[PDB]
């Protein structure tokens, strides 16, 4: 409907003559059909190898980037400023739930907190033990959700459905595919 | 023109063809392995065959050398070797030549030689 | 030590070191000679105090200025290796080492380079850029280089062969420059850029749009439309 | 009689009075460089050692700063990362466009050392253009286009100390220095051909290959 049949003076189709013309609308299933040739003094001309627009041609660039005063590279750098690949052990896990959070951390004493840290970071206790050792709130903290749900599988951005249904949609009723979006 | 087949038995090919190129007949490089030693390593696959409709592609040794040899007013020239009808890019890059020794100096890629006047 | 520096000590061994530094600041404190030059009524050369007004100075013990005290553009205190001080500035600031330091400038050796309105500061910055390009040694790379980078920019700023972005790219080369050499020749490199770009940018505007309306206009880097190279050398762009 | 001090968090412990490059290379952080050399005498000439150093008002040079104990050695700070892209911009404005035709194509130490460092652009485009310099006839051996020279100052130390063949040297201030005889007089040592393996970009390379 905003995509609809147009008329066949506006397809850029080499067309027909006038008397043929009117033969031919008597005689064909839509008369707003293109033949398929295209329109020759329109299409493909100027040649490529010959256009007044290439003549004058220097380069396409944006306005910080081509900028030559203000910025360093660095700043503008993205190779060096890839994130790391997070790597997560049984063990640091272990370490996230007694030792806590930078969030909510569950350590004092800074000294002896780097010995309670070092044990578990060499295999002190267990993750299963830590299970038993974690709190009620510390599991739907830290682990589920503040309901005690498990986390949704998450997804990048979701995308809702709409159905489209009617004289809008690409294939009337009867016809098995829809055309959601 | 006749040259040894590696056995005694010479093969004849005219003069024309005893040729590095239409401008020269002599090599220009270390390497240049000239027509003499081509046909004496495989004229096996070069007989029943014509000796005209080869390339022959003039040398460019020739063509430099009688190129006119520039004169810069100042010290440092500039080459590009770039036409001014192409609407482009083109040429060799812009390097710069220092003309003060006595004697021409051509720019290393077009070889055009420059003179200091 | 500087031949001053050490012909001033037996004196101050005569007299009293303390009585000396009964002078100007506590810190800064004493005597200079001033070399007073430049566009003045009187070229002259006084051993004076430090920490004193430039007004007083210059209205008193050189005569004026030719045209007056209206005719100043800038004042160069110190040496070349100095920024230039403007005109609000220069009516009342001391000679010493603390207030030129805080107007981001030096006190040199004190010698007063005072600068006609009706003449060009360009020129007299660009002559400074190969003062220093012919006064180089070559350790450092970034001195080296810098000097003949900040001269063909002067020429082309001065013709106004550029576009307005250039001037604060030539800033920021200043700044390049400045902390990164060997000796302290790069800083003095840098500082006489600093003063025309923090007190001269419109200034060295109208020269340039002047330019782009005596012949075409002209791209980045000095090239115009028309610059092109021919045989041997380079034609179209008038050669700053 | 040994110095522990702190490059980027890494402790490394090495011998007194050293130069902080080698600290560096001890300590496995890679500071790029150009006019160091290990058997050769120090100069900074290179600028590009530039490196952090707490109780230092402005960068140094990690070639010639002494080791001192108690040391904090940054690299990456942002002034640091700011000057080594400003040194090589420095360096490559008259520096001529050689790289097709310079012998050290892919072993350019400046060249893999300007893709890490280097910038995106480079601004010249300056009408009147670079300095250029004389051929410089040496020798049948050692090929030479002073043109791509940087005065690294690596070639005329080595023939200076350990070469023993003390005709080279650096004549002229600014863009007018040159390196060698300006007499263009052989130069002969007895190991003369070491020259083109130590000038890191290739002003002196190799003439039969
Ligand atoms: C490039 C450069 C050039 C200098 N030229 C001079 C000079 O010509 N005469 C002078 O007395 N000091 C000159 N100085 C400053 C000297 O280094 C100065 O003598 C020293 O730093 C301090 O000496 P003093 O205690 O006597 O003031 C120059 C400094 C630099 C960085
Ligand atoms: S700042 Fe001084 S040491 Fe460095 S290159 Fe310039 S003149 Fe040489
Ligand atoms: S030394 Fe310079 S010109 Fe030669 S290949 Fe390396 S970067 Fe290119
Ligand atoms: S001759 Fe070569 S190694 Fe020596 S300073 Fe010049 S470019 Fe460097
Ligand atoms: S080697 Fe460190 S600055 Fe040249
Ligand atoms: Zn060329």
């Amino acid at each position: 409907l905003p995509g609809g049949p147009v008329p066949v003076f506006k397809k850029y189709t080499v067309g027909s003559k006038g008397i043929w013309e009117k033969l031919r609308v008597l005689l064909a299933i839509a008369p707003n059909r293109s033949t398929g040739n295209p329109i020759v003094p329109l299409y493909r001309v100027p040649t490529p190898g010959s256009r007044p627009e290439a003549n004058v041609y220097q380069d396409p660039s944006s306005y910080p980037t081509n900028d030559i005063a203000e910025n360093p590279y660095w700043k503008r750098d993205h190779r060096r400023a890839y994130p790391q690949t997070a790597f997560f052990d049984q063990k640091t896990v272990t370490g996230l739930l007694e030792l806590g959070s930078e969030a909510t951390p569950r350590i004092a004493d800074g000294e002896a907190g780097t010995k309670a840290l070092a044990n578990i970071a060499n295999g002190g206790v267990s993750f299963t033990q830590a299970l038993g050792k974690s709190s009620k709130d510390v599991i739907y903290g830290e682990v589920l959700t503040v309901n005690g749900l498990p986390p949704v599988a998450p997804t990048l951005a979701p995308k809702q459905w709409k159905i489209i249904e009617g004289e809008a949609a690409i294939y009337p009723k009867g016809y098995p595919c829809r055309t959601f979006h | 023109k006749s040259i040894i087949s590696y056995n005694g038995n010479t093969i004849e090919i005219p003069e024309e063809y005893t040729k590095q190129a239409p401008n020269r007949d002599s090599t220009w490089a270390p390497a240049q392995a000239s027509k003499t030693e081509i046909y004496k390593n495989n004229m096996v696959r070069f007989e029943q065959k014509d000796l005209s409709k080869q390339p022959m592609p003039y040398a460019g040794i020739e063509l430099i050398a009688q190129q006119p040899v520039r004169f810069v007013h100042g010290n440092t020239a500039v080459c590009d070797g770039a036409n001014h009808n192409g609407p482009g890019a083109q040429g060799h890059p812009k390097i710069f030549i220092n003309v003060d020794a006595p004697g021409s100096h051509a720019c290393q890629y077009c070889g055009t030689r420059y003179e200091k006047e | 030590t500087n031949v001053e520096t050490v012909a001033v000590a037996p004196t101050i061994l005569r007299r009293g070191g303390d009585w000396f530094a009964s002078f100007g600041r506590e810190r800064n404190s004493g005597t200079k000679l001033f070399c007073i030059s430049g566009n003045v009524n009187e070229p002259c050369t006084v051993e004076e105090e430090m920490s004193i007004p430039l007004r007083e100075l210059l209205e008193k013990h050189c005569g004026g200025i030719k045209g007056g005290w209206d005719n100043l553009l800038g004042v160069i205190p110190g040496g070349c290796s100095v920024p230039i001080l403007p005109k609000n500035i220069c009516e009342d600031v001391l000679m010493d080492f603390d207030a030129l330091k805080d107007v981001q400038s030096g006190l040199g050796t004190a010698a007063v380079i005072v600068i006609n309105k009706q003449q060009d500061v360009i020129r007299a910055i660009q002559r400074f850029a190969a003062f220093y390009k012919h006064e180089s040694c070559g350790q450092c790379t970034p001195c080296r280089e810098g000097t003949t980078w900040l001269l063909k920019a002067m020429d082309r700023f001065r013709t106004g062969q550029a576009k307005e972005r250039e001037i604060d790219m030539l800033y920021e080369l200043t700044k390049d420059i400045e902390g990164h050499t060997i000796c302290a020749l790069g800083d003095a490199a840098a500082w006489p850029i600093q003063g025309l770009i923090r007190n001269f940018r419109p200034e060295m505007e109208t020269r340039m749009k002047k330019f782009h309306d005596e012949v075409g206009a002209v791209s980045v880097g000095g090239w115009m439309k028309d610059a092109r190279v021919e045989k041997g050398k380079v034609v179209g762009a008038p050669l700053p | 009689a040994e110095i522990e001090l702190t490059i980027d968090g890494h402790k490394v412990s090495i011998e007194a009075g050293s130069a902080l490059i080698q600290a560096c290379e001890k300590a496995g952080v890679t500071v790029p460089r150009y006019c160091y050399h290990d058997k050769l005498a120090i100069a900074g000439n290179c600028r590009m050692c530039l490196v952090d150093v707490e109780r230092a008002p402005k960068p140094v040079a990690s070639c010639a700063y002494p080791v001192a104990p108690g040391m904090v050695v940054r690299t990456d700070t942002e002034r640091v990362k700011q000057a080594r892209e400003n040194v090589m911009e420095m360096m490559l404005q008259n520096h001529p466009l050689d790289c097709p035709v310079c012998d050290q194509g892919g072993e350019c130490d400046l060249q893999d050392q300007s893709m890490r460092y280097g910038r995106d652009r480079g601004r010249f485009t300056e009408i009147t253009g670079k300095r250029s310099t004389e051929d410089k006839n040496i020798g049948p051996l050692v090929k030479t286009s002073m043109n791509r020279c940087i005065h690294c100052t690596r070639c005329v130390r080595f023939a200076n100390d350990i070469a023993g063949a003390p005709e080279l040297g650096s004549s002229g201030r600014g863009n007018d220095m040159q390196i060698g005889t300006y007499l263009e007089k052989n130069l002969n040592t007895e190991l003369s051909g070491n020259v083109i393996d130590l000038c890191p970009v290739g002003a002196l390379t190799n003439k039969p290959y």
